[PDB]
């Protein structure tokens, strides 16, 4: 049995706004190795992370895998 | 009085423990942390004091966890000041343990200890 | 707020019990109560719930005496002076896993695992945060966020830096019944029976 | 951050007085710690000279006792050398540094000046 | 005026590698001894307090220790420029006294 | 109401006691309900100016009810010892330092000890006891100041014309709201119980670690607003209870010749924003003290005493004369 | 103990009876018990176990 929920979150990562949004976190995820591989950085103090990126997917993610999900359940 | 193990604590661990019905605070400090507390200013401040007085070896930093306003607990890594935050009625406190922001009127008091071997005697 | 120290806002799954006229779902209660002994209990109290309390709603009575002398509370002095065990009664509260505070930090990096029994009331959200943190451990620490020795990531507690690594793996319980014992449906009932437990 | 700028005649004429000053910003000489003078001899050796206190007590280096005055003014954030009586013996670039004090760790010079080089000479310089 | 043992006299060293300065009082001083730094174009620096102490920002690859009369300063890796001449002090009494030195070039 | 069983026997009388939720769940609850209704009670009483002679002994004692409202239904909570019980108990307590010198001796002896302890749950238990009898007795010298002046009216008038007898006209009226209130009541107590609690305080209290989210009832928060609104400890405090006693002047600022906002369109205006500063201050008290929120609060605060000390004597004044010169011929 | 105290004994006279026996005392780190001698601030403890 595929997750109910495992499944139903990767069906909506790929519609458009899935797609649209799996994406931003990822060009954002490259910048943050390209920063990373740089000297001095463990000293750079204000380092950026996609934490803001990852959730506004889950929000779409979840305003999806929720009112869904349940039915799909026992 | 109480006794903590200082060996336990890695360096930049904030640490809690209980002794007379308060908590007590022990970060054991870097020392770039040491740094930002004795390079700072005594007229942006309230209750303005020396970080080498507020501590014995500037590698510990030792206090009561009791945000002098109306007595809450700070949260520890938290601020504006690499501190304390307390959550109560937000006083700042910085990486020596002293007053910002806020409506405390004090800096986190030092108790009286003592260091042996690794062990400090908190009381 | 940073988003970061809030934690993701848990979603408005569907429960069996939500509305006004909705009991519980007795059925799912009993499953969680599997979920529970199998997964959790390793080091989790639930000490505010009774084993007759059980009776009655997840089980009958002998079931219910069978799980409670699995278990040997302390029981008054012989005529000597000198202590001794005994079976459970219905008359007992369900046994934590660690006898102090402490055994329980030690066995979880310092740890302190909450009592559950009124874990589904201790927590904004509740059902849902309970769902959520459970079926939420993601596969790693998002590009940038550096996680401490002995700590994970979750969006839905606060700060992402969760004690608690994930104990939810498909089929890890063999559901009694007879149902797809996944993680979204393992989970969903040790929530609807947690849910039970605080109320 | 804490900051220390050297300022003063470094081009002085036997038998007057040798006259630096340390200006300090991003702390206050009035707070705490030691306000301290430091030589560089030619044959790049260092010596400690003296200090003014966070509350102006002068430990003098006793070699050169009988010929400074450190002081300061607290309305200005700065400290001031005056060696008297100057022989080439004295020619050496000066350092001003700030010296914390701990019980446990005792002293330490973590905050130096940028230096102010003096040379005794009756060469003529043109005011 | 304690007297420090500055030595070696100024030894230089290969680009990748360690070295080890060191300090010996004319008397005991109590591990009240910090080291300092001094780059060609002539700022001084703080590198280690009591003995054994990394100051903010000095390179963990830094070491130094030592007690009673005898004092060390080990270095990791020379790279990527460690190029200066490192004094050391005493400080359990007054006046304090700096050794000659140490400069550091390479081979 | 020792320390230890504190918080487990309240969930005793949850899970065991037979309609013990009912009784909690009530007790709680009609806490607010009991909030609220007193603000609209007070709301009223600024609204059509009752805080107006001859009634200001009945005003000024319902202020001094309002007051022990507030200290019982503080100790109640200190008694269910969950967290935001035990961090409540510590500044209460605490703000009495801001008394000069004597002022941590007090807290001291407040606490019989150290912390807000065992000693300290034992005679909060023991006073929400006494209190409540206090505020009915104090309720019968607010019900006889009402009785020999009898009631206002929402046209601020003499009732002397045209009387009619409680029975049983009110006596039925009252029956009305009675129900209604109920009814809501009913609403929250069996469907939303906690919709009005913070789950802060199903957390057994912890004397080391306060929590990180210290939002504090909602009838309390536009105070825990006034008070936070002040960088000075000292001055703070003072701050919180003059947001109380203020109440006191409003017979003397209020400069009117008229009873009532109800012909008073620049006096309802302002009265309204009152109401809706008052609210906001509240909203002000569940947020962090964050940007621009701290700067919000603090105006919402200035607002707050300036309706009483100077916008309603200014608007007032004015009244009086748009009352004079809005007819008269010369 | 400490009630002896200033009554039939003095400060140490008391603090020795009190520590002739060992009470039972907060678990170490790993979670297993341990004694440890008497204070001031105990009950003189009983001949039985119960
Ligand atoms: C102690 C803290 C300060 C005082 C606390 C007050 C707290 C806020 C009060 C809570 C809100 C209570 C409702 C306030 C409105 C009073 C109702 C009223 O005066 O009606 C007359 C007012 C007009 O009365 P009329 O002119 O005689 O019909 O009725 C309304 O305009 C509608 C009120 C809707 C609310
Ligand atoms: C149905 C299964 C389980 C559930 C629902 C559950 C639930 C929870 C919850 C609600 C928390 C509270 C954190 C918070 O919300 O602030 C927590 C923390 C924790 N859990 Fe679990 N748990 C389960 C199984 C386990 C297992 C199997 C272990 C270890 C063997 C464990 C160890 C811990 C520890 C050490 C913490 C402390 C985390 C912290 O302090 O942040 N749990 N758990
Ligand atoms: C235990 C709380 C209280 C009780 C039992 C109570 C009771 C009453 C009752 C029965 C009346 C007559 C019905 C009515 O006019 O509403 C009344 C009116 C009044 N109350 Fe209270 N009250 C309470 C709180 C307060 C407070 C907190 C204040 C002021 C701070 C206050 C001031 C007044 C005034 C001035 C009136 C006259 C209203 C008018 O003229 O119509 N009362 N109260
Ligand atoms: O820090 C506070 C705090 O400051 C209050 C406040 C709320 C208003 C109280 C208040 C006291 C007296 C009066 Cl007349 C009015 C309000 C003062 C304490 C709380 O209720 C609270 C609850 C739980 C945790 C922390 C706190
Ligand atoms: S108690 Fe810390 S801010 Fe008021």
């Amino acid at each position: 049995v595929t997750d109910q929920l495992e499944d139903l979150r990767e069906h909506f990562k790929n519609t458009e706004e899935g797609k649209a949004l799996v994406h931003h976190y990822e060009e954002c995820a490259e910048r943050v190795k390209i920063q990373q591989q740089q000297p001095g950085y463990a000293d750079l103090e204000h380092k950026e992370d996609c934490v803001e990126e990852f959730f506004h997917l889950q929000h779409y993610l979840d305003t999806a895998t929720a009112p869904r999900l349940f039915d799909k359940l026992k | 009085k109480v006794e903590v193990n200082l060996a336990a604590i890695p360096l930049g661990k904030n640490v809690v423990v209980k002794w007379q019905g308060k908590p007590v605070f022990i970060r054991h400090r870097t020392p770039h942390e040491i740094q930002e507390a004795n390079s700072v200013d005594m007229s942006a401040l309230k209750d303005p004091q020396t970080d080498a007085d507020r501590v014995k070896d500037p590698q510990w930093l030792i206090m009561l966890g009791i945000c002098t306003h109306l007595g809450c607990v700070p949260i520890g890594e938290a601020g504006d000041f690499g501190g304390w935050f307390c959550p109560c009625h937000g006083s700042h406190y910085d990486i020596s343990g002293r007053i910002r922001k806020g409506p405390a009127p004090l800096n986190l008091e030092i108790p009286a200890y003592e260091f042996d071997g690794d062990k400090v005697i908190v009381g | 707020m940073t988003a970061a120290e809030h934690g993701l806002h848990a979603p408005a799954y569907a429960w069996s019990h939500n509305g006004p006229f909705e009991t519980f779902d007795h059925a799912s209660i009993r499953r969680g109560y599997q979920v529970y002994r199998e997964v959790c209990a390793a080091c989790h109290s639930l000490d505010r719930v009774a084993w007759r309390t059980l009776v009655g709603v997840s089980h009958t009575n002998e079931e219910v005496r069978n799980m409670a002398e699995e278990f040997e509370y302390d029981d008054e002095p012989d005529e000597q002076g000198n202590p001794k065990k005994r079976p459970g009664k219905l008359s007992d509260y369900i046994p934590g896993p660690y006898p102090n505070e402490q055994a329980a930090r030690a066995a979880n990096q310092g740890a302190l695992p909450p009592d559950l029994s009124l874990i589904v009331k201790a927590r904004h959200g509740g059902c849902d945060y309970i769902f959520s943190l459970l079926t939420g451990y993601p596969d790693e620490p998002p590009a940038g966020v550096a996680l401490p020795p002995g700590s994970n990531y979750n969006p839905y507690f606060p700060g992402g830096s969760i004690a608690m690594a994930r104990v939810l793996f498909d089929d890890m319980v063999e559901y009694e019944d007879g149902t797809p014992a996944t993680t979204s449906q393992m989970a969903k009932d040790v929530t609807t029976f947690l849910n039970w437990c605080a109320e | 951050e804490v900051k220390l700028q050297e300022s003063g005649a470094g081009l002085v004429q036997p038998s007057q007085s040798l006259s630096l000053t340390c200006s300090v910003t991003g702390y206050s000489i009035t707070s705490g710690y030691y306000w301290n003078w430091i030589r560089l001899f030619p044959g790049n050796k260092l010596e400690w000279v003296g200090y003014i206190s966070n509350v102006g007590d002068n430990n003098y280096n006793p070699s050169l006792k009988d010929r400074l005055s450190i002081t300061r003014d607290t309305s200005k954030n700065q400290f001031f050398l005056k060696l008297n009586s100057v022989t080439t013996e004295d020619t050496a670039t000066y350092y001003c540094a700030r010296s914390e004090y701990y019980s446990v760790t005792g002293y330490a010079m973590d905050y130096w000046g940028q230096g102010t080089t003096v040379t005794v000479s009756s060469a003529w310089r043109h005011p | 005026d304690i007297e420090l043992t500055q030595t070696p006299v100024s030894l230089a060293a290969s680009l990748g590698d360690r070295v080890t300065i060191s300090c010996r009082a004319s008397q005991d001083i109590n591990n009240f001894l910090n080291w300092y730094q001094q780059k060609p174009d002539g700022t001084i620096k703080l590198l280690i307090y009591y003995t054994s102490r990394l100051h903010a920002g000095v390179p963990s690859r830094f070491s130094g220790s030592g007690s009673g009369t005898d004092y060390s300063l080990t270095i990791s890796n020379l790279e990527p420029e460690d190029i200066a001449t490192y004094f050391c002090q005493h400080h359990i009494k007054f006046p304090w006294t700096f050794g000659a030195g140490t400069k550091l070039e390479i081979k | 109401s020792n320390i230890e069983l504190a918080f487990s026997s309240v969930e005793h009388i949850m899970r065991d006691v037979h309609n013990g939720y009912i009784l909690r769940y009530l007790h709680a609850n009609g806490a607010s309900f009991f909030f609220m209704v007193m603000f609209m009670h007070m709301a009223k009483g600024l609204y059509y100016g009752s805080y107006r002679s001859p009634r200001v002994t009945l005003w000024n004692v319902g202020v001094i009810i309002f007051i022990l409202t507030i200290a019982t239904a503080f100790l109640g909570y200190c008694c269910v010892y969950g967290q935001m019980s035990h961090w409540g108990a510590t500044v209460i307590t605490n703000l009495f330092s801001a008394i000069p010198f004597v002022g941590n001796d007090i807290v001291s002896w407040l606490w019989g000890g150290f912390s807000v302890s065992n000693p300290t749950i034992q005679r909060f238990f023991a006073l929400h006891y006494l209190v409540p009898f206090i505020i009915a007795a104090m309720v019968i010298m607010h019900l006889m100041a009402l009785h020999i002046h009898g009631s206002s009216n929402p046209l601020g008038i003499t009732g002397n014309l045209d009387r009619i007898p409680m029975h049983s006209y009110f006596i039925f009226k009252d029956l009305v709201t009675v129900f209604l209130f109920m009814l809501i009541l009913a609403l929250f107590v069996f469907y939303s119980p906690n919709t009005l609690g913070h789950p802060d305080n199903y957390i057994p209290g912890n004397p080391l670690v306060t929590p990180a989210s210290i939002v504090p009832e909602w009838y309390l928060l536009p105070f825990y607003a006034i008070l936070r609104s002040i960088p000075d400890k000292l001055l703070g405090v003072i701050t919180m209870f003059a947001a109380i006693l203020v109440l006191l002047v409003l017979p003397f600022t209020d400069r009117s010749v008229v009873r009532g906002n109800t012909f008073k369109v620049l006096s309802k205006f302002f009265f309204f924003i009152f109401v809706f500063n008052f609210v906001l201050l509240g909203q002000i008290g569940a947020c962090h003290v964050e940007v621009p929120y701290v700067l919000m609060g603090q105006i919402a605060t200035f607002i707050y005493f300036a309706y009483f000390l100077i916008i309603v004597p200014v608007i007032s004044t004015i009244e009086n004369v748009l009352f004079y010169i809005g007819r008269v011929n010369k």
